[PDB]
RNA sequence: GUCAACCGAGCGUUGAUCCGAGGAUGUCCGAAUGGGGAAACCCGGCACGAGUGAUGUCGUGUCACCAGGCGCUGAAUAUAUAGGCGUCUGGGGGGAACGCGGGGAAGUGAAACAUCUCAGUACCCGUAGGAAGAGAAAACAAAAUGUGAUUCCGUGAGUAGUGGCGAGCGAAAGCGGAGGAUGGCUAAACCGUAUGCAUGUGAUACCGGGUAGGGGUUGUGUGUGCGGGGUUGUGGGACCUAUCUUUCCGGCUCUACCUGGCUGGAGGGCAGUGAGAAAAUGUUGUGGUUAGCGGAAAUGGCUUGGGAUGGCCUGCCGUAGACGGUGAGAGCCCGGUACGUGAAAACCCGACGUCUGUCUUGAUGGUGUUCCCGAGUAGCAGCGGGCCCGUGGAAUCUGCUGUGAAUCUGCCGGGACCACCCGGUAAGCCUGAAUACUUCCCAGUGACCGAUAGCGGAUUAGUACCGUGAGGGAAUGGUGAAAAGUACCCCG
RNA sequence: UGCAUCCGGUGAAGCCGCCGAGUGAUCGAGUGGUGGAGGGUGUGGGAGUGAGAAUGCAGGCAUGAGUAGCGAUUAGGCAAGUGAGAACCUUGCCCGCCGAAAGACCAAGGGUUCCUGGGCCAGGCCAGUCCGCCCAGGGUGAGUCGGGACCUAAGGCGAGGCCG
RNA sequence: CAUAUAUCCUGAGAGGUGAUGCAUAGCCGAGUGAGGCGAAUUCGGUGAUCCUAUGCUGCCGAGAAAAGCCUCUAGCGAGGAC
């Protein structure tokens, strides 16, 4: 649970930890899907859609 | 044709004829030649697809003059 | 910017008798991305689960075609990579069975 | 999201779903463009970075082709060039019609048919634009004291005419109108220039006379590129030469001095993103477009009916009785209309102030003669196209060859041609508005269709199916007010 | 459709009718059944304005007809089986056929037809518990195999280029 | 200097290993089908359209190219070769 104003005060080696972390989420996430020790489906979701706002983040920083 | 070059007197398409007509072209071509010609500015021999009518043109107005004249149509030359 | 991560070309695991039946003697199956290969697989792995392979394999399957009201649609091809841990030997934890 | 339900798991007043404008990401093919290729899939290089004990691997970029400019070199070969290497900018293809230039048929009609016509249509090519092209008189006209760029519409006119005088084709002038910009910019004579191919009065000449140092502002030539001057028809213009001579000075006229003529700045004026030079600037208008929003008045009464929006009887609103839906025809239920509102951002109009130039060192007229007024062109001859005009007495406009002139007592036209008069001043260039058109978008209208109709396509539609391939190319709408879609039992 | 008026969920149209009418094309504001929302009248206007024939088009259905055929020249049978249902499906023992093929392996080509589980309103020229049919799930693993990263022929494309 | 069965090259195959293995006849009960032990494994004939053979012989119709392999230098050359 992240919004961008909260991510923009951190920094960016920040940001890649988080990316990195969220990933391996959901990798963990499609193998438990498979598996089908999951239940709550719409993790998946919304942890595309945050490492959709850091690489958003990115850019900003990289073209501002 | 390769096309003219210092002056553009390019085909032309006629038709008909007498004793009755036909309806028929047949181009009525320019004339071009193989002449070619020395340029002392810059010591060199260049070779030019020019009708006759061109030749004298060149020959009462220059080479220089005819190649700037060309430049500016900016052809292959 | 991008970022290689290794753990966005293995996509999902593999689930059915034959791969158990691989599992009980220690071979893995995996489904990855199509423009993949074998030694980034076998980098991918290695990384992720600092376990050591030594030989990898792949195949490619072509996708189901089923029927319709409206007509013949056809599903997804893949590519399942097939992995043979060495003498290593830690198994898999987080494909939970 | 949906046909399209079902299940699961969730989010949301901390403002979700939804709508609008801008951005980011943007696998692979495709002009496709690193090389290659059976389109969407195979192989690489170079710089950097990530990664392994090293290789393999991975990520980010970039590398095609030509045209032009700039830069380095100048092969045979001497000048030097083509070429080679690097860098910078362009172009490359798609499109529904509309346009301009070029090419360019035939079936048909002629009761046959070739000339003719169908048609300079279809089609093909090359290039465009939001419109295009044409466009400022080398024009019309007829002695009227006329008109005054062009284009598109109405008429003249199915006429004068043309035509195997057969089929058939077919203007223009003129007149009324729309729109108005009766618009601008150049070359040449002549100077000042950098030059560049040449030479040497090597001197009485380069300049305002003259007082003059030099001893060449090269002395004289000749084209080139730049800057002035000059843009016309009743002819004008450059030299010449008087007159009034509508700003201050800095330096210049080779030079100190009197003048004439330049090179600078300054108030100023004019104009401006104009066709007439070109870029960005910041204010900027409730100016316009790109989401929307409010919005008047009956649970009215009796009856029918499953349901009243019906009938009958009572009221109301109305800058709103257009339309549609709602369980049966609804101004007063809903959605919305008349009407008024509304934009942080982007886009378009002008508006401005920047910014840019530009005339200002000036003009009106005089006066007698030399010079210039767009050259392989106009003209003439030979074959041809198209003009009402089919080679005819056949002008004007033109295409290829061959020949080939002058500059104002010049030249071109006024339907062969000649003399007179008239009009106009070609061979350099730009020019808006009226006009034509709709792939797409927005809002509406219909004495248009209403599932064998209407777009081929209300239904998966250019789909299925057919064909190797270009290419053809279908069929199928309706439960009811709402699924309340027959729980349960019996035969099977 | 313009205009004026009339009927209509207290049941219009449309359809099946009965009874009747008009000199005819036709008519019933004359009534019944079905059915469920628009229609009639008079005057004018305008037409995609009247079908029985085009070896006419589209759909549906008949006669032929419960007839011909049911796709080779190898040939089937008995018991038991599950099953609602067995000439054909599973097994057992016989029998018979090919045996340079009617056997085992590749290339082109096709594209899940392969295995398992379930299924039989469609299909199979009969029926069917069966099937290449239907549904879901599963399944194809290459340093050495056939190709590419190695090379070239026929031929193709073709920078520059020449012609047009 | 050379004609030798010298020397070298190429090369079907026989032989040893590969193989204390595998696998096989069969037996056992076992019943879906699981299974487990598993003997001898010599000698002759016959005979390929297959191998040496891109060999050999003969004839005329006179019989793909390039990569690859080996080699000589140009050159990169103080480090590396096996």
């Amino acid at each position: 649970g992240t919004t961008p104003g909260e991510l923009r005060e951190l920094t960016d080696d920040e940001l890649k930890d988080k990316l990195r972390e969220s990933k391996e989420e959901l990798f963990n996430l499609r193998f438990q899907m498979a598996t089908g020790q999951l239940s709550n489906n719409r993790r998946l979701r919304t942890v595309r859609q945050e490492i959709a706002r850091v690489y958003t983040v990115l850019r900003e920083r990289e073209l501002g | 044709s390769a096309h003219c070059q210092v002056t553009g007197r390019g085909p032309g398409f006629g038709n008909s004829v007498s004793h009755s007509h036909r309806r028929t072209p047949r181009r009525w071509d320019p004339n071009i030649q193989n002449k070619t010609y020395y340029l002392p500015s810059e010591g060199r021999r260049i070779r030019l697809r020019v009708s006759a009518k061109g030749i004298k043109v060149i020959d009462r107005d220059g080479i220089e003059a005819v190649v700037a004249r060309m430049r500016a149509r900016g052809e292959k030359y | 910017a991008t970022i290689t991560d290794p753990r966005d070309i293995i996509l999902a695991p593999v689930i059915s008798e034959k791969s158990y039946g691989l599992i009980e003697d220690n071979v893995y199956t995996f489904v990855v991305h199509p423009d993949s290969n074998k030694t980034q697989i076998k980098i991918a792995i290695e990384k992720i689960f600092d376990v050591k392979v030594d030989s990898v394999n792949t195949a490619n399957r072509q996708g189901k075609r089923k029927r319709t009201r409206t007509g013949f649609g056809k599903r997804k091809s893949t590519k399942r990579a097939i992995v043979k841990l060495a003498a290593g030997s830690k198994p898999i934890d987080l494909f939970g069975a």
